RNA sequence: CGCAGGUCGCAGUGGCAAGGGGGACCUGACUGUUUAACAAAAACAUAGGUCCCCGCGAGCCCGUAAGGGUGUGUACGGGGGC
RNA sequence: CCGGUCCUAAGGCGGGGCCUAAUAGGCACCCGCCGAAAGGGAAACGGGUUAAUAUUCCCGUGCCGCGGGGGUAGGUUCUGC
C-alpha cells in the first residue's frame, strides 16, 4: 500500500515508539494531508502547500486560502464555503434547469 | 572588534596579500534588492548586488518605478480604464 | 586607479595631470597621469607612445619615466 | 442540446481557437462568432473576456463546467479557459446564444 | 518558601507570562469599519488558535480577523448593515438571518469580538428580539447567551479546525507550542510534592484531595474547587 | 474587431504606460500603429504590441494611414482633445497576487 | 553579440548630437571586448576567446576604433603562444 | 572497483585505532530530568486518558491600595486535580 | 574610514498622575530618555618602520559624509531620449 512498508506509511519516522494506537492515528491524518487535493478554485488534482495550519495555497493557479489544519477543506467547511468559488455548480443548475 | 567576528554577520574572506601573507578580510553581506509591494518577487533592473545603505539605484523608466513589476501596473493600469 | 583604452579621452586626463608617468615594456608603453583624484593609465603603442610625450611635453606636463 | 458534442462538431469541421491569449487576440483583431468560457475562470480573465467581448459585439456563452471540463468537451487532454468559435462548420454550437 | 505554584503564578514572573511581541496584533474589529475591504493576506501568528487574515479596508484602514474556512487571498469582503451574509462578512447580529453560523462575535459593541475565536469554532444564531435589541446566539459550549444587535460577528467557522485531533506525539511537540503560549511546562503532580509544598504533598502512600469549598482561601483552592460532582456520575448527572 | 484604425487606446507597458493615444495603422496581427499626438498626450508615432495597449469604448472616425493632425482635427471634432491629455491612475492596493499568477 | 548593447548605445548618442557620451560609450565597447577576451585568454579558452576577437575586428572597422586593433594584435600573440605549447608537449 | 599469477611470516583492520555474545524474570513504555559535595533510581517529567471551575464584567492568582498576571487570549480556550 | 559613539530588543529609569500615615515604597496611564565593544548599522587597503604602537606613524593607492567652485547633460509657460 505504502512506498516501502504495509500499514505504518507516514508515520514510519516514529520507529517503534509511541505505541500502534498513536501512530495509527498519524498515519490516518497524515495520509489526507499528504495525498493529493482539488484546488478549490482552478479544481486541479495538485499537491497542495501547506503553509501553516489552517493556509493552503495551490502551486497551479497560485490561490492561497484558510482550511482545515492539516486537510485544505473540512467536512463543515465543505458546506460553508464561499459561493464565489460556487460558480461551475450555479451555472450547472442554470443549465440544467433551463434545458 | 573580536566576537564581533566570531559570529556569522560578516563575510570570512582569505586573500594572499603582495607581501606574502594570507589574511582574513571581514566584509559585509549585501542588503536585500527591492521587492514588489504585491507579490513580493525581486524587481528587474533593480536587483543588482548593493552591500552599503545610501546608495541610489536607478529606477526603470516607467511609471511607479521600482515600486511595483510591469505585471501589476499594466494589470491595474487595465482596471481603471474599465472602471 | 582607472584605465582608458582611446587616447582620445585618455588625453583630456593627462593634459591636466601633475604629473605624467611612463612605464615603457616591449609591446607596450604605460601612461599614467597623476591627477588629484585619480591616477590615470593608458596601453599604447611604443611608436604611439614617444609621440604622446611630445605634445604632453610641449603642454608643459610633467612627465617622468618610472 | 450536447454542447461537448457540437464542439467537436466544430472543433474538426469550422474554426475553433483553443486558449485565452489567442481568444483575447481574437476578440480584439479578429471577428468571432461565439466565445466560451469556463465557469471557475479567475475574475481578471473573466473580466477581460467580458469587456473586450461587450466592445467587439460578440456573445460569450459560460460554459456549465469548470477549465477541465471545458477541456474534456472539446476532447482535448488539457484545461480551456475560453475558447472562440470562428467557423461552426457543421455543428449547431451557435445555438447557446439564444 | 511554601507558597504552591499557583499563588506564584499570579506575580506574573516571565515564565507564566504570554510572549505577546511574537504576534503582529490583537485580533479584534476596528470599532469604525464599514464598506469593502480585500482579504490581502493569510497568516499563521504564534500562539494563536487559528489563521488570521488581513484586510484591507476600502478607505484605507487595516485590520485583523481570524480566518474564515475557505476565505482566500485577493477575496472581496462586505462589512456593515448592508453587506450580504456571505462567508467571510463582517455583519452586525441584529442582520443575520437566524440558523447562520458565525464566529468572533461581540458580546457588547466594539469591544472587538469575544466568542468563536478558536480554530474549527463557530456560534449559531438562534433568535432575535429587536425590541430589546439583543441577539440569542449559542456559543461554542452550548451555552445560549444574548449579544448586543448592534455587535458584529463574522459569516461562517473559524479556520483550522481538527488541529487537536492530531497528537502531541512527543514531549518535544508540545514544548515548542508552549513557548509560544503562556503556559508554564512542564507540570509537577501536587502528591508528587512535599508537604510544604501543596496540600497533596506528604505521606509515605501519597494521595489527591477531596473536594474544597467554594469560600476555601488562596494557596488552599487546589484540585476540586466547590466541584457539582466528580467522576463518571457527575457527567450522567449533567445529562 | 475593436484594435481598429480611429480606437482610443491607453498604453500600459513601457515608459508611456499609462498614457491614451489613437490607433491610425494596422501592420498585422500583432501590432498596430498608434499615435495619440505627442504633443497631446505624450506618445510618440510608432508601432505598438496590440498586448502592451487597453482599448477604450471611445471611437473616433479617421482614414487608414491618418496623419497626427488630423487626429487631433477628429479628437476636438469629438471634444476628446481634453481627454487625451489625461493620464489613467491604477488602484496597486486592489491588486493581490491572483490577479498576475 | 557579447557587445552589442555599446554598440547601440553608440549609434543612439551620435544620432542625438551627445559627442561626449559617444566617446563614453565607445570607451566601453572597447572595455567589453578587451577586458572579456583578455579573461579567456588567462582562462585559456581559446575557442571563446577567437569568437570575440573576430567579433572586435568588426567592431573597429565598423567604428574606426585603432585601439582594438592594437590591443586585439596583442592578445592573438598570446593566443599563438599558448596554442605552440600546446602543440610541443601534446 | 575487479581479475589473474607469484610470494613471506607465529601473526597481514600485524603498530595506532577497534562491539564479547545468548536465554529468562521484575520494573519504568520510550528520548528527557534529579539530591553542586556519600543516593541517577523502580524517583520526577512525558505523550495519551479522564474529571472539575469557567461565556469573559468569567474562573483561578498577585497587590495595602492604585491596580496587575492568565490576556495582543475566548471553550479545538484559561486555570485546577488524578 | 578599527571599535564605542547612533538604533531598537527583552527590559529599565525619571517627571506628571493615581496610590500611600509617609517616603528613599507601587505603576495600569501620559511624556522623555536609557538599554547590545557578538543583533541592525557610512567609509582603507598593501608595503615599510620601533626596544616596546601599527588598518592609528611613514609611503603608495583609495573610500565615506558634509559644504563650496568650475565644466557638462539639462532647465529657463510646458514636457528628458
Ligand atoms: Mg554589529
Ligand atoms: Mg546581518
Ligand atoms: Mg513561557
Ligand atoms: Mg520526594
Ligand atoms: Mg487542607
Ligand atoms: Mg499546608
Ligand atoms: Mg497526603
Ligand atoms: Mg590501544
Ligand atoms: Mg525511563
Ligand atoms: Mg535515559
Ligand atoms: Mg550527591
Ligand atoms: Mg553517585
Ligand atoms: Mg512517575
Ligand atoms: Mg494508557
Ligand atoms: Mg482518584
Ligand atoms: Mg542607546
Ligand atoms: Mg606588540
Ligand atoms: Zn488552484
Amino acid at each position: 500500500p505504502f512506498s516501502h512498508t504495509k500499514i505504518v506509511g507516514p508515520a514510519g519516522r516514529y520507529g517503534a515508539r509511541y505505541g500502534m494506537g498513536i501512530r495509527r492515528k498519524v498515519t490516518t491524518i497524515e495520509v489526507k494531508q499528504r495525498g493529493k487535493h482539488r484546488c478549490p478554485s482552478c479544481r486541479s488534482l495538485v499537491r497542495l502547500e501547506r503553509l501553516a495550519f489552517g493556509i493552503w495555497h495551490c502551486p497551479k493557479c497560485g490561490h492561497t486560502f484558510a482550511g482545515g489544519a492539516y486537510v485544505p477543506q473540512t467536512i463543515l467547511g465543505k458546506t460553508i464555503a464561499p459561493e464565489e468559488l460556487k460558480g461551475v455548480e450555479a451555472e450547472k443548475a442554470k443549465w440544467k434547469e433551463a434545458a | 572588534p573580536r566576537p564581533a567576528y566570531r559570529s556569522r554577520s560578516l563575510r570570512r574572506v582569505k586573500v594572499k596579500t603582495p607581501g606574502g601573507r594570507t589574511v582574513v578580510h571581514y566584509e559585509k553581506r549585501a542588503k536585500g534588492v527591492p521587492k514588489c509591494a504585491v507579490t513580493g518577487q525581486p524587481l528587474g533592473g533593480m536587483n543588482s548586488k548593493v552591500y552599503r545603505f545610501g546608495i541610489s539605484t536607478r529606477a526603470p523608466s516607467r511609471p511607479y518605478g521600482g515600486v511595483v513589476s510591469h505585471k501589476v501596473l499594466a494589470r491595474a493600469i487595465r482596471y481603471a480604464v474599465r472602471r | 586607479p582607472k584605465e582608458i583604452f582611446l587616447v582620445e579621452l585618455w588625453k583630456k586626463y593627462g593634459e591636466k595631470a601633475q604629473v605624467v608617468r611612463v612605464k615603457r615594456y616591449e609591446d607596450f608603453v604605460k601612461l599614467k597621469a597623476r591627477l588629484s583624484g585619480y591616477l590615470y593609465t593608458i596601453r599604447v603603442p611604443p611608436d604611439k607612445a614617444e609621440q604622446l610625450i611630445s605634445e604632453l611635453k610641449a603642454k608643459n606636463v610633467k612627465v617622468e619615466e618610472v | 442540446i450536447d454542447i461537448g458534442r457540437e464542439l467537436q462538431v466544430a472543433i474538426n469541421t469550422g474554426k475553433v481557437i483553443i486558449g485565452l491569449r489567442e481568444t483575447k487576440k481574437s476578440l480584439l483583431t479578429g471577428a468571432p462568432k461565439l466565445v466560451i468560457i469556463a465557469a471557475n475562470a479567475p475574475r481578471w480573465a473573466r473580466e477581460d473576456i467580458e469587456y473586450y467581448a461587450k466592445l467587439a459585439g460578440v456573445p460569450i456563452f459560460t460554459f456549465p463546467g469548470s477549465s477541465i471540463e471545458l477541456g474534456a468537451a472539446a476532447k482535448r487532454p488539457h484545461k480551456i479557459m475560453a475558447l472562440a468559435v470562428v467557423d461552426p462548420g457543421q455543428s449547431e454550437i451557435l445555438k447557446l446564444v439564444e | 518558601g511554601k507558597r504552591i505554584l499557583v499563588q506564584r503564578r499570579g506575580r506574573g514572573g516571565s515564565q507564566f507570562r504570554s510572549p505577546s511581541w511574537k504576534r503582529d496584533g490583537p485580533v479584534r474589529y476596528p470599532p469604525n469599519i464599514s464598506g469593502r475591504g480585500i482579504v490581502v493576506e493569510i497568516l499563521h501568528e504564534p500562539g494563536l488558535n487559528a489563521p488570521v487574515a488581513k484586510i484591507r479596508m476600502e478607505n484605507g484602514v487595516e485590520f485583523f480577523n481570524y480566518a474564515a474556512e475557505g476565505l482566500y487571498v485577493g477575496q472581496v469582503i462586505q462589512v456593515g448593515p448592508d453587506a450580504p451574509p456571505a462567508v467571510g462578512n463582517v455583519l452586525p447580529l441584529g442582520k443575520i438571518p437566524e440558523g447562520t453560523m458565525v464566529f468572533n462575535v461581540e458580546k457588547r459593541f466594539g469591544d472587538g469580538g469575544k466568542f468563536a475565536r478558536s480554530g474549527g469554532t463557530y456560534a449559531l444564531v438562534i433568535g432575535q428580539r429587536p425590541e430589546e435589541n439583543k441577539t440569542i446566539v449559542r456559543l461554542p459550549s452550548g451555552r445560549v447567551i444574548e449579544v448586543d444587535a448592534r455587535g458584529r460577528a463574522t459569516i461562517g467557522i473559524v479556520a483550522g479546525g481538527g488541529r487537536v485531533e492530531k497528537p502531541f506525539v512527543k514531549a518535544g511537540k508540545k514544548y515548542h507550542r508552549a513557548r509560544a503560549k503562556s503556559w508554564k511546562y512542564p507540570t509537577v503532580r501536587g502528591k508528587a510534592m512535599s508537604p510544604y509544598a501543596h496540600p497533596h504533598g506528604g505521606g509515605s502512600h501519597q494521595k489527591g484531595g477531596t473536594p474544597v469549598p467554594k469560600t476555601a482561601p488562596p494557596g488552599q483552592k487546589v484540585g476540586f474547587i466547590g466541584s457539582r460532582c466528580t467522576g463518571r456520575g457527575c457527567v450522567r448527572a449533567r445529562a | 474587431k475593436v484594435i481598429d484604425v480611429g480606437r482610443v487606446v491607453v498604453k500600459v507597458l513601457g515608459r508611456e504606460a499609462g498614457r491614451k493615444a489613437v490607433v491610425v495603422d494596422i501592420v498585422d496581427e500583432n501590432y498596430v500603429v498608434i499615435t495619440g499626438p505627442k504633443s497631446l498626450s505624450g506618445v510618440r508615432r510608432r508601432r505598438v504590441n496590440i498586448n502592451h495597449i487597453e482599448p477604450t469604448d471611445k471611437k473616433i472616425e479617421i482614414k487608414k494611414g491618418a496623419s497626427d493632425e488630423e487626429v487631433l482635427k477628429a479628437l476636438e471634432a469629438a471634444g476628446l482633445v481634453e481627454y487625451m491629455k489625461e493620464r489613467v491612475k491604477p488602484k496597486l492596493f486592489e491588486i493581490t497576487p491572483a490577479d498576475v499568477k | 553579440p557579447l557587445c552589442s548593447k555599446w554598440e547601440s548605445l553608440i549609434t543612439w548618442a551620435e544620432k542625438g548630437g551627445n559627442s561626449y557620451k559617444a566617446l563614453e560609450f565607445r570607451e566601453k565597447l572597447v572595455e567589453c571586448i578587451v577586458y572579456t577576451a583578455t579573461e579567456k585568454v588567462k582562462k585559456k579558452k581559446l575557442d571563446e576567446a577567437e569568437e570575440l576577437l573576430k567579433y572586435g575586428k568588426e567592431v573597429a572597422k565598423k567604428f574606426n576604433i585603432e585601439e582594438l586593433n592594437f590591443h586585439i594584435a596583442l592578445l592573438e600573440k598570446e593566443i599563438s603562444k599558448i596554442r605552440q605549447r600546446r602543440a610541443q608537449a601534446q
